[PDB]
């Protein structure tokens, strides 16, 4: 190991994969770390520990040099910022260069290097800390934003972009001629600073930011003072609205209102000031009707406040007594200003419920002003009460009840920006505590929005910090000691918490003692809506608001309890926001509200919900064609038909995407979502004139690393995902296409929670994307996402209202309309064309077709696909049939042509609508088809076929093929019958019709067989067959297509051949298991190929168009164990055929052909082939009918058992002597017993099989005893398979057993009759072709030892894999070594696999495919496949070489399974394991076997000295029965260990007693005073017999 | 949930303090040292009586309230400071009893209460205690006369303590003093005995 | 009698299903410095302990298959045991134990000498009768 480690370190090097020069870079860290993980040993251990320290230094040094090269290798301003810091970074660069040189070309030097790296990182940390202390609003940013700002020294840029993050309500800096005149708010408002901020090259970032912040506060104060003086001078507000910013007019108007209402409250006078305020409101509304956008926002916010003033004054006027008037005036917020204080910024204080607070003069912009409701003022009052004693204001209640907005409005009224902690699982501890300390040091207010959504550890960790903050505030502390630093504590900070208890938890106790909780469950949606409508200009606003609230209440109470229904306040405010663009057309009235309710709420409702909506809208409320015409034109261009439902849904989607930037289209598969949005996009392109670029991205097929992008564990290099790539390509707009074109990203798959956690911030109001590398990508207005789902089971209620939801409750078509569209599309896919189109179109007479579809829905369909989704198969099949027969149509009469067309349409309908049903249901459906068309047309029968043009039948085509004797070993020989030809013909039609096929059927029904028969005899198609497993990925399919397909520009995927289309046979597509969120990767990938004809490359993000690749499937029904039903969105794209078990006639025909082939070997009995066929078929039919799966999990039978019986009879005849009739009958009976009755339950069931076989012989083959113990067959005692004699057989096997035990292992096995019979049976099963074992027997029943003995006697070699911490790589390495030894040495293998070694179902599926074929294709690919072919060429046409490889594996491979308990249950019912491995029932031991084993093993111990043996054996077996019946097979491990322990204990104790008796006899002889000794000796001799009996 | 090994090797006791109304009033009065005139002391007396009454009414889950709340010393401190601030800013001896009534009922004590029924329960008790009338029969036995305008605060503390010493707590204080019907507390006793007897039945049929 | 059954087993490796982790402590005290404790480079340290001849105790019995030869006592005499992919000599002093603290595959169940420690109402009766 030391030499290997030394060689590995001497071979250790570096990879040139970096950019520019940097450092040399290393890859594959995990392998090196796993390899790395007395003086020589001590030196090696010290070297390894030092190496681990050096690799820690290495990973940390690139982890730091990511940012260090980001800010130092491409930005000299940071490294030249401060002089001592410049020298420090110069030393940094020199050390970096010197360690780079010595890495290209030392232990203490590199220890000093990592020490210096820690020192410089600490220095950079304290430098950023000092930068944050100078400007504590830096401390809201990450490290990288700080580095960018401090590098923007003399640039004045990129510090205007992060000031939304730093300042909360600033969008950008404005600067003219290197001087600052103000800032821009988020709402576009400009703030005019009092004086320009002079700037030079010799300036620091934090210095001018401090000047800017203090000047912002002083400028807001100055605007407030000027506005207040102007309003005091009698100047109207209508002229000063457009003069100063919103905050100044806000505070000045509030101060004037407070002063005037107090002056008029000192007396009983309110009407004058009420009229003044009302006139101000009316003037503001009149100006709002005719003002610009910024003035619109200003007047809207001032109107919120003036309606609050009007409400308060109206409340005060109606008070009967002055005491209640003073009470009502004390409850509202009151604004004052000091006069004696010359300090400008502390001159305004605010009084609520007696207590006082301070205005802070921070700039806020024009925020969305909350409507002043009484609950809002009570929330203000309790927040004031909590703040007055330096407590914390807490809020609890239901979700969406106005808590965070109330905290934000409190902060806005108090002239400050409340920084909001959007608490979720994304906020880890360090950023949360950092922004907490920023809120502490600034003096800002931190609202913990949704505080109950934290994890437990982070909730406790930050509850400690909030408790420390509150305890510092309460006692008037100056500094708080949290995060290991004594940060300043400004006495103006606060912490608010809004949470939802039991939705979840309550406030923790440590925070419960420092806070004051409050419940605010019910917002007043009435007065909110009334004030919003009054602001928006509606003439009747109060009654309209009451109507809207009542209607939303009725919809919440009457409609169904679906998850995506939200009828609360957010929906109401969305309706009100959508009213105004409809106000611009309909007008200010009820019609606008009704139409906005239809545009906003109605898309998300169902059908009965739609009726409820219409009824309540008619009861409560009283009550554009250009885009409709353009939609109709675009639909007629696209082939669709404008039904009323389809036009309604198209209009809804268009009017709804008018406002919302991302939509969710929900509805059952086939309802018309993609057609809807494609029609809408085409119509919008035609109407508006903008070009439209569309992109379809199935969500679940691509993983999130492929969708977005991720780092590298060794290099940390960002790789663009698909969505990030397309967004960057539309952000850059290099060519210029994406400046005047709408760009759509359609997520045409199912929503996923863990996928949408990274989509939420994309869908947030910021329209920004969160990436691991720190890049932020904006979303343009014309970048609209679309979703297309079929269910919303895992969609959180956070995104149902964040994203627009459109609901498709029913189909947008009739059946006839889809038939017409499919016909036209298939015609366009293609003097004869027009008449052909006319005939195909008018032969679809809907009057009978309606009854046909309604009589085809009711039949039992397996893999149930809706009746509306069979239309594609029916129409496309009929069109392709007529287009195939078009050549000979110019020379036939109209009657015969009409009959031919009618027959082909009948065939299409029969094999589309009820092609997925049983045989009898097919007869019923064809009877219905023949009835409903009428009897004048050609009658399609069960076997009608068209030959070139005349009526024909399938019965006159089948070839009577005569295979020779030795082709029954080949598993792919297909005996053609009527059903096989029918299924191959319909398969060819459905394959050529550009349609997918699904072959659903029971195990052994002939799915793979008819599959490969159909596309092995075809010269126009080829198979890439795949067997699926539980753990299947998308890359498995691409690996399967790797050797048959080529990439051509890769923008297009083509088969490697040039004349044959490729067929992707995917066997058992039910195996891909659901993920944690109920979806499968492989079947969604298949849906993507069959629907959209292409897929997205995962490393390049390119659309690889599919041209000539088909997809077919073959899977067991979903009701079987181990299978999961597939999504109907995929199965609606594939025509479904049902393959039942063949009938008795076809079975007897196939197996009489097999018996002719086998009796060509023995021609003297060539006339008895048919009775043998009826014998085998009748025996299997009885074994299936009388024995069902309800008895055991292995009571399944198929034609595979008959084929195995034929192969066994063939190998016994070939390896046997000359045969009589009696010998042939007894050989067939013995083979039938060994194949069929290797699994029957009891002796009664086996006797029933024996009488069945006797009756079968007496009925078909006109007898000695033919039981399992009478037909003793072997080949060990002779040179051929014959009946040998028991005495010589047992003597030979006992002698060879003695040789085994004396040569290899000292195993004390016990030989018995059951063991002899079972080693005979397993030697028989290992003497066949493709012999494998499913040995059902309890533990320690001798199964593995018997297998090893048989393998030793037959010359097999033994390999037993060492299966913990082992995987498919090591398993395939061992298997490759074993198969290479088998191929290059002809060494027959006995590969032992126990049930303790089958850890994963992937191993089971590997053997399952192995036994489906006689080999596995993907084990050998690439270099290993080339090496295998070279070795085959050296030892001995690729097809012939692989055929011989398959043959030699099938003849020279024997893997066995040892199972005790029958994850392993699905193995038994698995069809391809059921193919060739023989299930041997060892059985639990019975009384006879237990007694025989005990008698044979205890016979070598002297015990008959106190018969005893039979009595003690009966005692032991009966106590074992009592134990197992008073405490599944019953193990003899306890039994065998007990007998062994008894044997050794008896031997040792008898030896000890013999020694004691010899010593006592010697003492007695020596002794022979003495009377007592003689008496004692006599007593001992008398009691010795009882002592011996007691001993035993 | 405390950890099981910590709760195992230890001796556990479950405590139950006296739910007596007069004992809680006496404890609150003794813990207070009042300082603003005589009216601050009088309002502290009223607040102590109200807090004791509401804490005693809390214990009766189905009838005294609808849920189990927890009014404690911090809530008492907030109410006392609000009374001090009301008396400080209003020195014209026209005390805004409506202000303290609504603020204590809706914001101080009724902040944590979400159900409406408990809210007018608290409102009724606030209206009774803080009525500010000339004659105040807090319970049908004792009365608290208002302070007169010619004395000091120490004699007022002495007089209210003397009123406390004269008071005797009857055995039916859970219904007579809390203005509850006798059938209500009888039903509460019936429910507690019923749950005890039913649980003994379930534990006894095993 | 549990200890007697544990240490009167020369042919099968004993099993110690002890949830209180008392059996592991008592056998570590009994064996002194020779106790080498493992749980489910553990294969490498198992091979080194087998070559040295040290007693090995393995916890987490419910997570039991690479020790199949050692648990079944299938040795080659030339005494050599082929563990993993290399034949390893046996010093003869090697003893193996299996421990579990969670009161199992059938191969593990029926190849060892299972010893169980449990308390119930019968244990309560026995303890109060003894007192
Ligand atoms: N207006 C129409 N007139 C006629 N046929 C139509 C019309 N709209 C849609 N169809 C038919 O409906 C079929 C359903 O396909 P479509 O793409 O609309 O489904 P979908 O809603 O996207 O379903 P899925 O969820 O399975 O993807 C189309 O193939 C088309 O033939
Ligand atoms: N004056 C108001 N009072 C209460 N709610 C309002 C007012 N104005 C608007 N709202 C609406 O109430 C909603 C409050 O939800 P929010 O408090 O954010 O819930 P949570 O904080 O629990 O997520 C907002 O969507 C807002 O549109
Ligand atoms: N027409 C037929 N001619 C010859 N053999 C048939 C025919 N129909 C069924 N069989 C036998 O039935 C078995 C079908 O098994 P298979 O189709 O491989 O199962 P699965 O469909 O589960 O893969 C084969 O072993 C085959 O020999
Ligand atoms: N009938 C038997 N007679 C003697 N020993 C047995 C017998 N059956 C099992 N054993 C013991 O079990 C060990 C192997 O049993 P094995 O064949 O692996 O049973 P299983 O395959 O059911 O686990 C052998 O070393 C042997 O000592
Ligand atoms: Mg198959």
């Amino acid at each position: 190991s030391l030499n290997r480690i030394k060689k590995f370190w001497k071979e250790a090097q570096y990879e040139v994969i970096e950019h520019s020069s940097g450092l040399k870079l290393v890859r594959e860290w995990d392998v090196l770390e796993q390899a790395c993980k007395e003086q020589d040993c001590l030196d090696l251990e010290s070297k390894l520990t030092k190496l681990s320290e050096i690799q820690v230094n290495w990973v940390e040094v690139q982890f730091y040099w990511l940012d260090l090269y980001g800010i130092l290798g491409e930005n000299l301003d940071i490294q030249n910022f401060l002089p001592l810091e410049t020298s420090k970074f110069k030393s940094l660069t020199s050390e970096y260069k010197m360690i780079t040189t010595r890495a290209f070309q030392f232990d203490t030097t590199l220890k000093l290097t990592i020490d210096s790296l820690k020192m410089i990182k600490s220095s950079l940390s304290t430098f950023l800390e000092r930068q944050r202390r100078q400007f504590p609003r830096f401390y809201f940013l990450g490290n990288d934003d700080l580095l960018k700002i401090i590098g923007s020294g003399k640039h004045h840029d990129q510090v205007s972009k992060f000031m939304k993050k730093m300042f909360g309500s600033i969008e950008s800096i404005i600067f003219f001629e290197d001087s600052i005149t103000g800032v821009r708010s988020v709402e576009g408002e400009v703030l005019n600073l009092n004086e320009k901020i002079e700037l030079k090259d010799s300036i620091q970032a934090q210095e001018w930011l401090n000047i800017l912040d203090t000047e912002i506060k002083l400028s807001v104060f100055t605007q407030f003072r000027d506005c207040l003086g102007q309003l005091k001078d009698g100047t109207d507000i209508e002229v000063v609205v457009s003069k100063y910013i919103f905050q100044a007019i806000l505070l000045s108007a509030q101060v004037m209102w407070t002063e005037l209402v107090e002056k008029c409250l000192q007396t009983n006078e309110f009407s004058k000031y009420w009229k003044e305020v009302d006139m101000k409101i009316k003037g503001l509304l009149d100006k709002l009707n005719k003002s610009s956008d910024n003035v619109k926002k200003k007047i809207e916010a001032l109107l919120v406040e003036y309606l609050h003033f009007n409400n308060v004054i109206g409340q005060l006027k109606n008070c009967s007594t002055k005491e209640e008037a003073r009470l009502l005036w004390a409850k509202v917020q009151k604004f004052y200003q000091k006069n004696d204080t010359l300090d400008d910024l502390n001159s305004v204080f605010i009084s609520q419920s007696g207590y006082l607070l301070q205005y802070k003069f921070e700039y806020i912009g024009i925020p969305e002003r909350l409507i002043y409701t009484p609950l809002l003022l009570v929330g203000f009052a309790t927040l004031t009460d909590s703040l007055h004693q330096k407590y914390g204001g807490c809020f609890f209640g239901p979700a969406g009840t106005g808590k965070t907005e109330t905290v934000k409005a409190f902060g806005q009224n108090l002239g400050r920006v409340v920084v909001v902690f959007n608490c979720d699982d994304s906020f880890d501890y360090q950023v949360l505590s950092r922004l907490l300390v920023g809120i502490t040091q600034i003096g800002a207010w931190g609202c913990f929005d949704e505080f109950n959504r934290l994890d437990e550890k982070v909730l406790s960790a930050v509850s400690a910090n909030i408790q420390q903050i509150q305890n510092g505030l309460q006692v008037g502390k100056s500094h708080i000691t949290l995060l290991e630093e004594e940060t300043p504590l400004s006495p103006h900070t606060a912490v608010f918490i809004t949470l939802n208890p039991g939705y979840r938890s309550e406030l923790p106790e440590n925070l419960k003692k420092s806070f004051r909780e409050f419940s605010m469950k019910s917002p007043q949606s009435g007065t909110i809506a009334e004030m919003i409508l009054q602001i928006m200009g509606f003439e009747d606003s109060k009654s309209l608001a009451s109507k809207i609230v009542h209607f939303l209440e009725l919809l919440s109470s009457k409609c169904s309890s679906m998850n995506h229904y939200h009828f609360g306040l957010r929906t109401l405010k969305g309706v009100l926001r959508n009213c105004s663009p409809l106000v611009s057309e309909f007008g200010e009235g009820e019609k606008t509200v009704v139409e906005s309710l239809k545009r906003v709420i109605l898309p998300s409702l169902g059908d009965t919900d739609e009726l409820v909506f219409k009824d309540e809208l008619s009861k409560i409320f009283d009550s554009s064609k250009a885009i409709v015409q353009c939609l109709k034109d675009a639909g007629q261009r696209s082939g669709f038909s404008m039904s009323e439902e389809f036009l309604k849904k198209c209009m809804q989607f268009y009017y709804m995407q008018k406002t919302q930037q991302a939509l969710i289209l929900v509805g059952k598969a086939g309802c018309g979502k993609t057609a809807t949005w494609k029609t809408v996009i085409d119509a919008m392109a035609i109407f508006d004139g903008h070009a439209n670029v569309v992109y379809v991205i199935d969500t679940k097929v691509l993983t999130k690393e492929s969708l977005y992008g991720s780092m590298l564990k060794a290099t940390l290099e960002w790789r663009d995902g698909l969505f990030t790539s397309i967004l960057r390509r539309v952000n850059d707009d290099i060519t210029g296409t994406f400046k005047n074109s709408r760009i759509w990203v359609v997520f045409d798959s199912d929503l996923d929670p863990e996928y949408v956690e990274a989509m939420n911030s994309v869908l947030d109001d910021n329209k920004i994307l969160t990436l691991p590398n720190g890049e932020r990508l904006p979303i343009p207005p014309n970048f609209r996402i679309l979703f297309e789902t079929d269910n919303l089971d895992h969609t959180t209620p956070a995104t149902i209202t964040r994203c627009g939801l459109l609901w498709f409750s029913t189909d947008v078509c009739s059946i006839s309309s889809k038939i017409d569209h499919l016909l036209n599309k298939s015609y366009e896919a293609l003097f004869e064309l027009d008449k052909l189109k006319d005939l195909i179109s008018d032969s679809f007479d809907m009057a009978s077709l309606t009854n046909i579809f309604t009589c085809s829905n009711d039949l039992v369909h397996i893999l149930g696909v809706r009746t509306f989704n069979k239309l594609e198969t029916a129409v496309q099949l009929a069109v392709h049939l007529i287009s195939s027969y078009r050549q000979w149509f110019q020379n036939l009469d109209d009657k015969s042509l009409k009959d031919v067309i009618t027959l082909l349409i009948k065939r299409s309908l029969l094999y589309a609508l009820a092609g997925d049903s049983t045989g009898e249901s097919q007869r019923a459906f064809i009877q219905t088809i023949n009835t409903y068309f009428g009897h004048d047309s050609q009658e399609l029968s069960d076997y009608s076929t068209i030959v070139i043009l005349s009526f024909s039948s399938f019965c006159s085509e089948i070839p009577s093929v005569s295979l020779e004797a030795h082709e029954v070993m080949r598993p792919d020989i297909v005996i053609p019958t009527i059903d096989t030809i029918k299924h191959e013909k319909i398969f060819y039609d459905l394959l050529n019709s550009k349609r997918g096929i699904i072959l659903c059927g029971p195990p052994g029904s002939g799915k793979t067989m008819i599959m490969n028969n159909a596309l092995r005899n075809s010269s126009l198609y080829d198979v890439v067959g795949i067997n699926f497993s539980k753990d299947t990925t998308t890359e498995h399919i691409l690996s399967a297509l790797h050797r048959h397909t080529n990439y051509v520009t890769g923008l297009t995927l083509l088969p490697k051949s040039d004349i044959k289309n490729l067929v992707l046979f995917c066997d058992e597509i039910n195996l891909p298991k659901l993920d944690k969120y109920g979806s499968q990767n492989v079947v969604l990938f298949l849906r993507q190929l069959m629907e959209k004809q292409g897929f997205w490359k995962t490393p390049e993000n390119k659309w690889v168009t599919i041209e000539r690749i088909h997809i077919v499937g073959a899977c067991n029904p979903p009701t079987d164990p181990g299978r999961i039903p597939m999504s109907e969105r995929f199965t609606r794209h594939a025509a479904i055929l049902y393959l039942g078990y063949p009938s008795g006639k076809s079975l007897s025909q196939i197996y009489e052909i097999y018996y002719k082939a086998i009796f060509k070997l023995v021609p003297e009995f060539r006339s008895y082939t048919e009775p043998f066929a009826r014998a085998s078929v009748h025996l299997y039919n009885e074994c299936k009918a009388r024995y069902s799966t309800g008895l055991q999990s292995h009571y399944l039978f198929s034609p595979r058992e008959l084929t195995r019986l034929v192969r066994g009879v063939y190998t016994a005849i070939n390896t046997g002597p000359r045969q009589t009739l009696r010998s042939l009958i007894r050989l067939w009976a013995y083979e039938a017993w060994r194949i069929f009755a290797d699994r029957l339950v009891g002796v009664k069931e086996k006797n029933s099989f024996e009488q069945l076989l006797y009756e079968t012989v007496d009925k078909y083959l006109p007898l000695g005893n033919i039981s399992s113990t009478s037909l003793l067959f072997s080949g060990l005692l002779s040179l051929d398979f014959k009946e040998v004699n028991k005495t010589d057989l047992v003597n030979f096997i006992e002698e060879r057993f003695k040789t085994f035990c004396d040569e290899e292992l000292e195993v004390p096995m016990v030989i018995h009759e059951s063991m002899v019979d079972h080693i005979l049976r397993i030697d028989r099963a290992l003497k066949q072709v493709q012999g494998h074992m499913m040995l059902i027997g309890a533990s320690r029943t001798g199964k593995t030892i018997l297998t090893r003995f048989v393998a030793w006697l037959n010359g097999l070699k033994i390999v037993q894999p060492k299966i913990r911490h082992s995987n498919l790589s090591d398993f395939d390495m061992i298997l490759k070594k074993a198969i290479s030894d088998c191929s290059l040495k002809e060494s027959r293998t006995c590969l032992i696999i126990d049930e303790s070694n089958i850890l994963e179902t992937a191993f089971l599926e590997r053997m399952n495919t192995l036994l489906a074929n006689a080999d596995i294709p993907d084990l050998f690919q690439g270099e290993e496949y080339d090496k295998l072919l070279n070795n085959l060429r050296n030892k001995t046409t690729e097809q012939e070489l692989y055929d011989w490889f398959v043959g030699e594996i099938a003849k020279n491979l024997h893997v066995v399974f040892t199972i005790c308990d029958p994850k392993s249950s699905a193995m038994i019912s698995s069809p391809a394991l059921f193919n060739r491995c023989i299930i041997n029932w060892m059985g639990d031991w019975d009384t006879k076997t237990m007694s025989q084993v005990a008698n044979n093993m205890v016979d070598v111990v002297p015990m008959e000295f106190t018969t005893i043996r039979d009595a003690v054996v009966n005692i032991l077996i009966h106590f074992d029965r009592n134990f197992y019946q008073k405490m599944n097979p019953r193990s003899p491990g306890y039994f065998i260990d007990g007998l062994r322990a008894l044997v050794k204990l008896v031997t040792a104790k008898y030896q000890d007693l013999q020694e004691n008796q010899r010593f006592v006899n010697v003492g007695l002889e020596k002794l022979n005073s003495l009377t007592f000794e003689k008496e004692r000796w006599l007593n001992t001799t008398k009691q010795f017999s009882k002592t011996s009996q007691e001993l035993i | 949930k405390l950890p099981a090994p910590l709760l195992q090797r230890t001796d556990r006791v479950v405590y139950e303090d006296i739910p007596g109304i007069l004992d809680t009033v006496k404890d609150l009065w003794g813990s207070q040292f009042f300082i603003s005139g005589v009216w601050s002391v009088y309002c502290t007396f009223l607040l102590s009586w109200f807090h004791a009454l509401i804490t005693a009414r809390t214990r009766l889950v189905p009838h005294g309230f609808s849920k189990k709340y927890y009014f404690n010393d911090c809530d008492f401190q907030f109410a006392s400071v609000y009374l001090e601030n009301v008396l400080a800013t209003n020195s014209t001896n026209n005390i805004p009893w409506a202000q303290v009534r609504d603020h204590i009922a809706t914001i101080v004590y009724g902040g944590k209460i979400d159900e409406e029924k408990d809210l007018e329960v608290v409102a009724k008790l606030c209206a009774h205690v803080f009525c500010g009338s000339d004659n105040l029969q807090i319970v049908p036995g004792v009365r608290i006369p208002q302070p007169l305008l010619q004395q000091s605060e120490e004699e007022e503390r002495a007089r209210l303590t003397a009123i406390l010493s004269n008071t005797i707590e009857p055995a039916d204080s859970l219904s007579s003093w809390l203005q509850l019907p006798r059938e209500s507390i009888l039903d509460y006793e019936r429910l507690q005995a019923k749950e005890v007897a039913s649980s003994t039945e379930q534990l006894l049929q095993e | 009698e549990n200890m007697s059954i544990v240490m009167n087993s020369q042919d099968a490796v004993p099993f110690l299903l002890d949830p209180s982790s008392h059996m592991i402590t008592v056998i570590s005290n009994y064996y002194g410095n020779k106790t080498v404790l493992l749980s489910f480079g553990f294969v490498k340290r198992l091979e080194n302990a087998v070559r040295f001849g040290s007693v090995v105790i393995i916890q987490d019995g419910e997570f039991f298959p690479i020790i199949s030869r050692l648990i079944s006592r299938e040795f080659n005499h030339a005494v050599t045991v082929e563990i993993g992919d290399h034949e390893v000599d046996v010093s003869g002093d090697f003893k193996l134990f299996i421990h579990s603290c969670d009161p199992i595959p059938i191969f593990l169940r029926s190849r060892v000498r299972l010893v169980h420690f449990v308390t119930n109402k019968e244990s309560i009766e026995t303890r109060i009768f003894d007192i």
